[PDB]
């Protein structure tokens, strides 16, 4: 492991070498969502409802063929995905394309990343989903500009702000969250 | 050259003493010392240059001193004194430069840089404030002949020699006896290595002696001596003797038995150290004697008996090493080092000045070869470039 | 070479001494009678010469010198050349034979004479040894005690003494070191001489021609070593062996050095 | 994904070690066996391959990823091979009157090679280096050669008279040639029966595998005389049966595998 | 020192601090391969461990320049310093000595495996040029010892492998012309960085300002701030050592010194 | 500093950039999945590809605000620098290439440079105060 324990998450079995074992930390984090260990929206749910979506709108759609069409959707929907964890008003972001950001929670502003925490902490504390992942969300705190409350339950990622953020039409969250859909094309 | 470390060494201490807010009493020397500098160089007109691509620089000295009414510095004489020590700065560093490119068999200790024959003079003697550092302490005690020493770490004194010498050889290089050796700097890494590993030798032993002369008397000298020279321990293709052919030689290292360090001075024996690694003394040596012996194991196993056969094809020789290292010195003649810039400010200096080949120093200041030939002309030289440098050194580093 | 030679490392590799070497040396090949069979011409050696006169050799350089079989060549083998290869047939049966030639062309032997009748021998270190060459060797030894008495054998009878060579042109004989021994040989035949070994002749390359490398040139059973200028080929006709010969002599004369 | 360029790789030394490719390999692979047919002539069985696959079963091949393929002879093997797998084995039994033809086999199938054709009748070739040997294969190949000279005149030989040659191979299925490098030669090759191209040698071929099933190791892969190596695709067994010699190579094939990596090309 | 050189910035003039063995290279131990193969048995590359003050470089070849042009194989390292240094003096030696001996490397993507057995040669045709804006300060043409680099911000180590001509037979041995190749050539360079003075503040050898900051940040558990990295190790702190990482850590080794002075 | 400061996605015209010492483009090429015979006419699935799509970005930095000196397409210091030089026929400096070509003298902007430069422009202002 990277370091201070080896439970089992911290398995290193594989550009710099912190991207590649945040990229090997996190595609192991996407079975946090099936173990009741997450906090927010949880993305396999937004999966799963997109696929709830298509197979009621859709007319080729057979009881033959939706098996292995619930597999192939959840094996193949959102691939590159980021989470993150939060701790004293620090938080530690990663995907499994190898991105890896630290910053603080009230004024988004970046920080060194240290890996021998972020794993310490992804291991037990809960981790959270990256719908609004730092690039988006330090977007919005710049044009759109947002409110210690509203930044806390998007960390959180919380459905309420999100609504919220989508029947005021924030672009920039309209955005990213239909790039999880042409993501999640299949 | 005094004064031109008196020089340096006010400027430097106005530069950090005289700012602002300080306090009177703390710098009343330090002004009146400067003040009587301006009064002594006031009046003269120097020219430093003439050699290389060293710009003929004109200095006239016409200021005004430093009033002792305050009791508090300001600003506006904190800023006088700072117009005052810049021009000062840069004509000492001009005139350094000046001297570190000059040389002479004939009275190598005389001032060259002719501005400094004039610094030299009698009139010039009110400006001395202390000479307190200890190239400048060696250089009036030199003058004033007592004993001298310079404290170095690490010291350059060995010329760079990467040779070996085969006291058994065939033109097949297939059973050989010999002694390499890596003396660089303030390391000797020395290795003999035997084909046969002592298998026809009387009583299974090998001799082996390494004997070192160095052109400079040291003292109070603190060495570390380790077994397995690391950098003759590995497989190698060396050439031959006169560069016709090469040879193979793959080692196999085996433990110095019956080690022994003699430090000498003048044949006369003064340190003896018998089986003992780690860290040694030697009180004063002029020359070092190493001698080991290659021993072959009688007691063998399977897996080192098959390495070592009693006939000529030898795929693994036998090896023993030795490491010495001189981490300190004392000496009473002026070295290079590794903490010290000396060197490399005289060397830098010269390479952008463009300054020919003089008929001391040989091209480019190559330490292997100005060591390899220390004559006392090369050491005067050296210790007064050196000097110059280290005082330009306490102004612009 | 005893002397104290010395030199340095950051001295430059000068040029090749190959294309002059090879001008001022000669080369030597010993062949058996069953390629010039094979072969049946008669201009093969001139047409050898002309070959090796492209990779350097010059014409007046190159000589071949036949030998009909491995024992009539073990007979007194007379190798003067600055540079001598050997193609060697490989057979079961001359093992030891081919061995023992092997073990007497590519090491240097310091050989002094030998009277049997007139006095006894013996070994001193693990390089002396005894080699007898003649028309047919048959020799028996009889190892003695402190007394000058036999050991398992009578002073007298020579029936009573151990054969270690029964009709061989070449023999190479190591007894226990330490001991007297007394000898029976066939002195009208075969002359016998106690060799000392000495550092290796790296005037000759050895190139079995056929099967795997089974010579063990050392006596001691623990080296069973192969040196550099001891070659294996595998072989159905002898051009293609001669031809691979002259296309690679030039590594087999880096193998070998200038025995001058 | 650049083809037909070398390009300067980097990486580094705190980069830790990747999992076991193998039982993924095995998956994504294949495995060519080639047996001699005194081997089955011996087994007297027609189910051993489906066993030995099915044994395979249990190391980690699939069933349909092992294949047997038989051959009756080493130089009717020899006759134009044609190893076309992703990991190939050679289970070649020791003849001393075969000795020549088994190395060269080894030299043909352990090595790649370069290969461009020949045309005797009208050109008069040369070799440049030492990994330019003619290859010739065939039923019966009975090659001769005669060197020529600066004028383009035979040496020791007649341009015309076709006997004057110097014979080099008669009636072998294939031959391997390697001519003294630097002077033309001129050809006289049972071209009706035998194919002869100009090859050069290139680096090996890490695909394929020989066992030497008896006798000791022989195999001469380099023409030079000098080096006469052994690498680690060239193994040796001792045999009494031909069940213990496909156990031990089923047992042991991940060694096998491990000796052996696939093709650069 | 660090109070004049201050005074001096605040007051903008050439400054200087004087460092004995520098720490301006930050750990860097790995390889490049100009002709690679899946089973890494003909290769040619160099490889280089660059770390605190010295530098051992070495180009090993496979095949002993063999195939190639003038049997000659070329070699070249670059190094590009983060500031500045000035009146360097350096020891370069030959026959480089952690890659000097056997080993077990990784690949690039770290799947597999390779292995290097070394047989050391000696550069020919070396060439050590210190540079400075791209345009070339000094050069050092088969020089070997103690030498000088008077302004430089860039190294060119650039030496070459040549197949010994003339050999004897346990060398002749080792390389054949062909690719089993057993024995690989190197050709090695140390170069160590003894005394130095640079623009700018480093770590060293000598001094113990860099130890009591990470000493004070690690009792008193500092959290990581927008600057410096966590616990402040010097590879990622040299290797992006902008303007501001500068300006603090020059503020905080000059009052680490200032510290020092008193409790040590 | 690798450090991200400005983003913008889908944004055209004119933007802004806070401080910055990196850019960073990303753009895709994405198959038209409905297309016309001319099109598809020269999008095939095969090989020979006739016409090569392409997708492009041009960036202008208008204005901007730096801390060191450098040159624009409004003031002449550079130019009267050269002129000079050129005029008078200097040799090469230890600092400043041969011709002072910006190229040469942009790509390496060490600080010993930057100040002989901004020098040079500071004295280059105060001629052209006088003489333009
Ligand atoms: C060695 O060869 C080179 C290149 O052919 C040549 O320039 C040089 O003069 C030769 N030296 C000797 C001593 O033959
Ligand atoms: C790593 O290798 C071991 C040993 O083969 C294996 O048990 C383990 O499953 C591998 N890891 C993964 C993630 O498959
Ligand atoms: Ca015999
Ligand atoms: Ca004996
Ligand atoms: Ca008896
Ligand atoms: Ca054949
Ligand atoms: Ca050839
Ligand atoms: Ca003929």
């Amino acid at each position: 492991s990277v370091g201070s324990s080896a439970s089992a998450w911290t398995d290193v079995s594989t550009v710099s070498s912190i991207s590649t074992q945040t990229s090997t930390i996190s595609r192991r984090l996407r079975l946090k969502e099936m173990a009741t260990q997450t906090e927010g929206m949880n993305f396999d749910d937004i999966s799963a409802a997109v696929l709830k979506t298509k197979i009621d709108r859709s007319t080729q759609i057979s009881p033959n063929t939706l098996p292995d069409i619930v597999t192939e959707a959840s094996e193949k929907f959102i691939p590159n995905r980021a989470y993150r964890v939060i701790n004293n008003d620090e938080v530690f972001e990663a995907g499994t394309d190898g991105r890896f950001f630290a910053y603080r929670v009230e004024t988004f502003d970046e920080i060194p990343f240290d890996v021998q925490k972020f794993a310490d902490l992804v291991t037990d504390s809960p981790v959270i989903s990256a719908i609004i992942d730092f690039k988006t969300l330090k977007n919005l705190n710049d044009n759109y500009g947002i409110s210690r409350q509203q930044a806390f339950n998007l960390l959180r990622s919380d459905p309420r702000v999100l609504r919220e953020f989508i029947n005021q039409d924030n672009p920039i969250i309209r955005n990213r969250i239909e790039q999880l859909i042409m993501q999640c094309r299949l | 050259m005094d004064v031109l470390y008196s020089l340096s060494k006010t400027l430097k201490d106005a530069r950090d003493k005289i700012v602002e807010g300080t306090l009177y009493s703390n710098v009343s020397d330090l002004i009146q010392q400067f003040n009587q500098m301006i009064i002594t160089m006031n009046g003269n007109e120097f020219q430093t240059g003439g050699i290389g691509n060293l710009p003929i620089r004109n200095w006239n000295f016409d200021f005004g001193l430093l009033g002792t009414t305050l009791l508090n510095l300001d600003a506006n004489y904190v800023e006088t004194a700072r117009n005052t020590i810049d021009y000062f700065v840069d004509f000492v560093d001009n005139v350094c430069m000046d001297e570190m490119v000059r040389e002479s068999q004939r009275n190598g200790i005389a001032p060259q840089s002719d501005s400094l024959r004039k610094l030299s003079g009698i009139k010039f003697k009110r400006i001395n404030f202390d000479n307190s550092s200890e190239y400048i302490e060696n250089w009036n005690l030199q003058n004033r002949r007592q004993r001298t020493g310079f404290t170095f770490h690490k010291p350059n004194i060995f010329p760079y020699s990467a040779s070996f010498t085969l006291n058994r050889s065939q033109p097949a290089h297939d059973n050989l006896m010999g002694t390499m050796w890596l003396n660089a700097g303030s390391e000797i890494q020395v290795a003999g290595f035997d084909y046969s590993c002592a298998i026809n030798a009387p009583a299974n032993i090998q001799q082996f002696e390494h004997i070192v002369q160095l052109r400079r008397v040291l003292t109070t000298a603190t060495i570390t001596l380790l077994p397995d020279a690391e950098r003759f321990s590995f497989p190698r293709v060396i050439n031959s003797a006169d560069g016709a052919t090469t040879w193979y030689f793959n080692p196999v290292i085996l433990r110095p038995n019956n080690v022994e360090v003699e430090f000498l001075l003048n044949g006369q024996i003064i340190n003896t150290y018998q089986a003992r690694f780690g860290t040694i003394i030697a009180r004063n040596f002029d020359t070092i004697r190493l001698s080991f012996q290659l021993m072959r194991p009688p007691n063998m196993t399977p897996a080192v008996a098959a390495l070592f056969p009693n006939a000529q094809p030898f795929e693994h020789h036998a090896t023993v090493g030795l490491t010495l290292r001189i981490e300190s010195a004392v000496c009473e003649s002026v070295l290079a080092d590794a903490s010290k810039t000396m060197l490399a400010n005289v060397t830098s200096v010269r390479q952008e000045y463009a300054i020919p080949v003089g008929p001391v120093f040989p091209p480019g200041m190559n330490w292997t070869d100005l060591i390899t030939n220390y004559s006392p002309s090369r050491e005067d030289n050296l210790q007064r470039v050196f000097t110059v440098a280290s005082i330009r050194s306490m102004l612009v580093k | 070479i005893n002397l104290p030679i010395t030199g340095s490392m950051d001295t430059a590799y000068a040029n090749s001494t190959q294309e002059e070497t090879f001008l001022t040396s000669t080369l030597c090949l010993y062949y058996p009678t069953e390629a010039a069979t094979e072969i049946n011409d008669n201009s093969w050696k001139d047409t050898l010469s002309q070959l090796f006169l492209t990779k350097g050799w010059p014409t007046g350089s190159v000589y071949f010198k036949e030998y009909t079989d491995i024992a009539s060549f073990s007979v007194d083998p007379q190798l003067y050349c600055d540079y001598n290869v050997v193609l060697m047939k490989y057979d079961a049966t001359l093992q030891l034979d081919m061995s023992e030639l092997a073990d007497l062309i590519l090491n240097e032997w310091l050989c002094n004479p030998m009277d049997i009748t007139l006095y006894y021998y013996q070994q001193t270190d693990e390089a002396n040894k005894w080699i007898s060459m003649g028309s047919s060797c048959t020799i028996k030894v009889c190892p003695l005690n402190t007394q000058t008495l036999g050991i398992g054998c009578l002073t007298t009878d020579t029936a009573t003494f151990e054969e270690v060579a029964t009709a061989e042109k070449l023999v190479i004989t190591d007894v226990v070191d330490g001991v007297n021994h007394k000898l029976d040989v066939t002195t009208a035949t075969c002359t016998i001489r106690n060799c000392k070994k000495l550092g290796p002749r790296e005037n000759v390359a050895v190139i079995q021609v056929g099967g795997s490398d089974v010579l063990d040139i050392t006596a001691d059973p623990t080296t069973a070593p192969q040196t550099e200028r001891m070659m294996r080929i595998n072989w159905k006709k002898w051009w293609q062996v001669f031809y691979t010969v002259v296309d690679y002599v030039n590594q087999i004369i880096q193998a070998m050095s200038k025995r001058s």
